[PDB]
RNA sequence: UGGGGCGAAGCUACCAUCUGUGGGAUUAUGACUGAACGCCUCUAAGUCAGAAUCCCGCCCAGGCGGAACGAUACGGCAGCGCCGCGGAGCCUCGGUUGGCCUCGGAUAGCCGGUCCCCCGCGGGGUCCGGUGCGGAGUGCCCUUCGUCCUGGGAAACGGGGCGCGGCCGGAGAGGCGGCCGCCCCCUCGCCCGUCACGCACGCCGUUCGUGGGGAACCUGGCGCUAAACCAUUCGUAGACGACC
RNA sequence: CAAGCGUUCAUAGCGACGUCGCUUUUUGAUCCUUCGAUGUCGGCUCUUCCUAUCAUUGUGAAGCAGAAUUCACCAAGCGUUGGAUUGUUCACCCACUAAUAGGGAACGUGAGCUGGGUUUAGACCGUCGUGAGACAGGUUAGUUUUACCCUACUGAUGAUGUG
RNA sequence: AACCGAACGCCGGGUUAAGGCGCCCGAUGCCGACGCUCAUCAGACCCCAGAAAAGGUGUUGGUUGAUAUAGACAGCAGGACGGUGGCCAUGGAAGUCGGAAUCCGCUAAGGAGUGUGUAACAACUCACCUGCCGAAUCAACUAGCCCUGAAAAUGGAUGGCG
């Protein structure tokens, strides 16, 4: 017999191998469509979550009840010091998918970047990238990187730029940088390459990638919550106070005919630590780190022109539960996925 | 015959071909069907789309990741149809399928090999000219390929290339024929003995 | 019953020069050149008349339903000839009670721009097909002129704006407004 | 948890806050051209518009599915990768010339040649001339298959030394070609003489792709010179396991 | 099919006398399976499917001017609520809306619950019985097991393969 | 189970029944006949495992009746009148809500009317009859094949593949 009294399902399936994520720096899954006409830019970056705050903006939505009123918007602040480009990488299109030719990273490399290779390192001899580098100065420094780029010019189509974060600058206890390919959505390969050629080894800050008031999408991993019963996980009903064996459950899993519990019935399971792509968040402010020309500029952070104090976004006693944001943040409308200190793509 | 087979899927009939492939796979002969986008089907476009979409609804309710795999690439689609004509539960049937091999477009090694055509699965022969149809390419697209565009642009790139070879090969034959005439009185009593027992007339 | 033969000759004028690539007829006269493929219909197109006087379409081992088509090819060919000699002109007269349908062509032909049909704020836009030169008439009040060589192309394009202009959730017995075709003719008449 | 105010941290609530994103095929339907059916016709051959549909895209998982590139065990005893070229021996098998290429049309094609014309040795065009139950035919082409003698003719610079360096071209999942110097060596396809090769005394797995695939060990040259896991710590995570 | 209604007019909408079907959400027949007993009514929760479309998208109808409305097509994409009474399924009313469509899955779902009703043993009235006692005639009290085992599913380690 | 053939010591060869013969899967890897149909739900075998009245110029055959070089059919042009507010009905019905009826002239041919519609006309149209064209045309039945009628619940079965 039918359900007497209809209702929506509890919690979407288009979402549902609700497992502990296999990765942790939010992997970008789709890089925007490179229209070959507009200039070369990077399409992504890699900040990290600090904390949050009361922003007060004047509004300009003619028609609304709040035309020209003050409102407070809750905002995150994403600590985003500049990212170094180490290596470039070329993808060719195929019937079978999108295979990768030729990864080439720089002479030099870094040391934080090294970290994101050999698991336990104080044990290691730190040998990574020691015979690669040797190529950035000889006769075979002209073969396998020159004939190579010529190759990546010829047959290749889509070019990303491997870039490692500067972990050192942060208050995190972490020293292990966050490498990621960031696609270049430029105009034409070669132009989209004699450029990455040039930005090897080189600082890349947030004001290249991003503009203040661009809608962006944040890609990161949900804040962890352990095993949860069905009522916390799938957010179901509770059964009444009477029930002999547990009231934080689902009564009926299935009909004693499709003789399997289904796909799509509510269950106990890992909640949180899930990968998630949140979209279309606004940038309220692109920041600037407190740098020196004489004696600090803490001012150049939270000092809007309509108040002109000398604040840093750092509240009194840090962003509780990591620390002080000492370089370029981006201030994002509302809340973003993930806990504090979290790598946020 | 012996050795590896290469069949050029274009202009064939999806299952009519696959029955012939599958017979020879079971006789130990290695077949390689190529260019499966080109493979075509009797009945009008939509008919077989509608018939495919019927497939896609067939799906193991209690978990679908177990349930039937409705592969979308024509290679894969055809494989399926060949496979249904093998006894693939058993060891000889899986050992059979391994002798098959199937591509969308026409790849390395197989660009570079001459390649054959089953007239008894060939559309112009098997069908009437006043009847309608799908290309498994377009069918495959509207069902969830991602790679009709790519395997187009690559095949156009291959065609342009292959044309060069065809033209250079064309130019060697013109040399052969001119060099027969430029030496036809010290091979004029060998060519004799050719044309006498049939060869070369 | 299969009919051994059916055929038809199109009488081609002295102006035009058709030249058929196998089955594909191309036609060039004064106005321009048209092309069309009968790579479906399956017939034998001969150009028997010397100097150049006859297209003859055969059909040959054909049953009833393909015998039909002898005459249809024969038509799209006359219909080309009239197009490349004379050229067609569909006129379409806007119609109303009240809100003046307010047309404005906007590259050359191409964009036919329609404010105010029935007080509607949404400005309907309509593309023409290639080779179809729309233009607002004169010597008459609410009246477009769609000029082109190709019947096929000229009459989708009539119909596109004739159908873009349709009322909804009313009596279309009563609400007799929109733009619609009044006169299918030619540019030059002879 | 003696009681109760207030209460950081942490969980957590349309009880606070933030964010929910795009294409394609077309149904019904509406249409264009237009046949049957010397008219009319949404259709018989052709087209067009068309959605909470369907499929896809963003989104989530990620294969007895692949990618790229890092480093490759100094040693106190180690063990290997190449490269080449050397000697035995478990085993697991299938095979027993190759074919090195257009595109597609099918009530049509193939090729030649352009005198002529346009484009980038090529491509396109036009004219003519041949083939088209196809003879620069997958009914297809090629290459040979007992050995060497030597002493004529026909044929004469062909081939070789894992002969040796350089420049190409080829990337869809290349794995292959191609094209240039120099050393030494050899003189082979077809006719013929002319002799020869254990002639095993009618007998079977004969012949090769075979320096197969893989698993164990005897020579030289050049390079090499760890990471992983545990323990510890941290928590970004928690049952334990897993992870940062 | 079709006699009628519909001012007129068969067939916008309807439609008699007849007649051809489906359907298994109604009850019957039947007695094929189970009596070394498959938990026997309702409610809650929770999935999924069907369409026999109540809403909404796109459409064709009307006796469609608008407004409002019914007929029908693709169509099952997302909807179908809060209560008073009632063991109830079933009902009726208030209320909201956009709708308050209809159904299936062992008459979906007792090692999910509850146990209100059925349907033990205690009791009470009605009637019948001479009586023990009977009564789809009323009424109040009445123990609701066991998961560790294979499976499905949800997560979690992992696995041969890639030196 | 129960249909069809066929009744079974254990084997080699040959041969068959009922069945089959793209491939699963043995056999058509006949240069097999002659047909019919294209299904936006095809069809595809005695039980047995699906449909009906009823539809259906979807196409193919008949059957019968028609029409016509005195030149039809179809197409484009002209008339479609008068005797005549004919009679009943008046509420209007002069051809026309309805009916008895109900026939001549001009004839060419025009029904005292098929309809639109009009309160009634008109105005329009249709029978009838002409003008223009050139040879086959039309109607009712009846069958063959397909289309519709045709709507169900874990996903989906000519056996599957096709
Ligand atoms: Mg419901
Ligand atoms: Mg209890
Ligand atoms: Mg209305
Ligand atoms: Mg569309
Ligand atoms: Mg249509
Ligand atoms: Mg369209
Ligand atoms: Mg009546
Ligand atoms: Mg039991
Ligand atoms: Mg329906
Ligand atoms: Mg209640
Ligand atoms: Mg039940
Ligand atoms: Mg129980
Ligand atoms: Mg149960
Ligand atoms: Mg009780
Ligand atoms: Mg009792
Ligand atoms: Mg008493
Ligand atoms: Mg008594």
């Amino acid at each position: 017999s039918h359900r007497k009294f209809s209702a929506p399902r509890h919690g979407s399936l288009g979402f549902l191998p609700r497992k502990r994520s296999s990765r942790h720096r939010g992997k970008v899954k789709s890089f925007p469509k490179d229209d070959s006409s507009k200039p070369v830019h990077l399409t992504a970056f890699l900040g990290y979550k600090a904390g949050m705050t009361h922003i007060v903006r004047e509004v300009d939505r003619p028609g609304s009840k709040v035309n020209k009123k003050e409102v407070v918007e809750a905002v995150t602040i994403v600590e985003t010091p500049p990212m170094i480009v180490v290596g470039i990488v070329g993808y060719v299109e195929t019937p079978r998918g999108l295979r990768t030719f030729k990864t080439i990273f720089a002479e030099h490399i870094s040391d934080e970047c090294k970290r994101r290779f050999y698991k336990n390192w104080h044990k290691s001899k730190k040998k990574a990238f020691t015979k690669y580098c040797k190529k950035w100065q000889d006769a075979a420094g002209a073969a396998a990187l020159a004939a190579d780029f010529s190759s990546m010019k010829a047959y290749c189509q889509v070019i990303r730029v491997i870039a490692h974060t500067q972990m050192r600058l942060l208050p995190l206890r972490q020293k292990k940088a966050h490498l990621m390919e960031i696609q270049v959505n430029g105009g034409t390969v070669a132009e989209k390459l004699d450029w990455a050629r040039e930005r090897l080894e080189q600082q890349v800050p947030v004001n290249q990638v991003f503009g203040q008031d661009e809608m962006i999408d944040v890609i990161g991993v949900t804040k962890g919550k352990g095993y949860k019963g069905v009522t916390s996980r799938w957010h179901t009903k509770k059964l009444p106070r009477k029930t002999h064996r547990g009231l934080r459950k689902v009564a009926c899993i299935g009909a004693w005919h499709p003789a399997r519990v289904a796909f799509s019935v509510a269950r106990a399971g890992q909640k949180g630590y899930h990968h998630r792509t949140e979209i279309n968040k606004k940038i309220y402010k692109i920041g600037q780190g407190y740098l020196i020309k004489d004696g600090k500029l803490i001012k150049n952070n939270a000092s809007t022109d309509y108040d002109l104090s000398d604040k840093s976004i750092n509240p009194l006693g840090g962003f509780v539960h990591y620390g002080e944001v000492t370089n370029d943040f981006v201030m994002l409308k509302g809340c973003v996925v993930g806990t504090k200190k979290r790598v946020l793509t | 015959e012996g050795q590896v087979l290469v069949l050029d899927g274009r202009g064939h009939l999806l299952g009519r071909l696959a029955a012939i492939v599958a017979k020879q796979v079971l006789l130990g002969r290695k077949v390689v069907v190529v260019r499966c986008e080109g493979i075509n089907i009797s009945g009008n476009f939509y008919r077989n789309k509608l018939k495919y979409l019927a497939f896609l609804r067939k799906r193991m309710n209690t978990n679908p990741s177990r349930g039937p795999y409705h592969f979308r690439a024509p290679s894969r689609i055809f494989w399926r149809t060949v496979r249904g004509m093998l006894p693939h539960k058993t060891k000889r049937g899986q050992a059979a399928l391994d002798r098959l091999k199937v591509f969308d477009g026409i790849p390395p090694p197989y660009d570079k090999k001459k390649r054959m055509v089953v007239p008894a699965a060939l559309k112009v022969v098997r069908l009437k000219p006043t009847r309608k149809f799908a290309y498994l390419g377009r069918l495959a697209h509207e069902v969830g390929w991602k790679y009709q565009a790519v395997t187009a642009t690559l095949e156009e790139k291959r065609k342009e290339k292959a044309k060069i070879h065809y033209r250079k090969k064309k130019q060697l034959m013109r040399l052969r024929k001119q060099a027969e005439k430029n030496v036809e009185k010290k091979i004029d009593r060998f060519t004799e003995v050719l044309k006498t027992h049939g060869f070369l007339v | 019953m299969k009919t051994i033969l059916s055929n038809q000759t199109v009488d081609i004028p002295e102006n035009v020069d058709i030249t058929l690539k196998g089955r594909t007829v191309i036609v060039k006269g004064p106005r321009g050149t048209l092309r069309r493929d009968f790579n479906h219909i399956n017939v034998e197109l001969s150009l028997l008349g010397k100097k150049k006087k006859r297209l003859r379409v055969d059909k040959w081992w054909g049953n009833r339903k393909e015998l039909a088509t002898v005459r249809t090819i024969c038509s799209h060919v006359q219909n080309m000839i009239k197009g490349v000699t004379l050229g067609f002109r569909y006129k379409m007269r806007s119609v109303y009670a009240h809100f003046p349908i307010n047309v404005v062509i906007q590259e050359n032909g191409s964009l036919v721009e329609i404010r105010n049909f029935l007080g509607e704020k949404y400005i309907r836009r309509v593309r023409m097909r290639p080779g179809v030169a729309c233009s607002v008439s004169q010597a008459q009040k609410d009246e477009l002129i769609l000029e082109g060589n190709d019947i096929e192309l000229v009459s989708n394009s009539a119909a596109l704006i004739q159908q873009a202009t349709t009322v909804k959730n009313k009596d279309i017995r009563k609400f007799l407004d929109g733009i619609y075709v009044s006169e299918k003719g030619t540019v030059q008449q002879a």
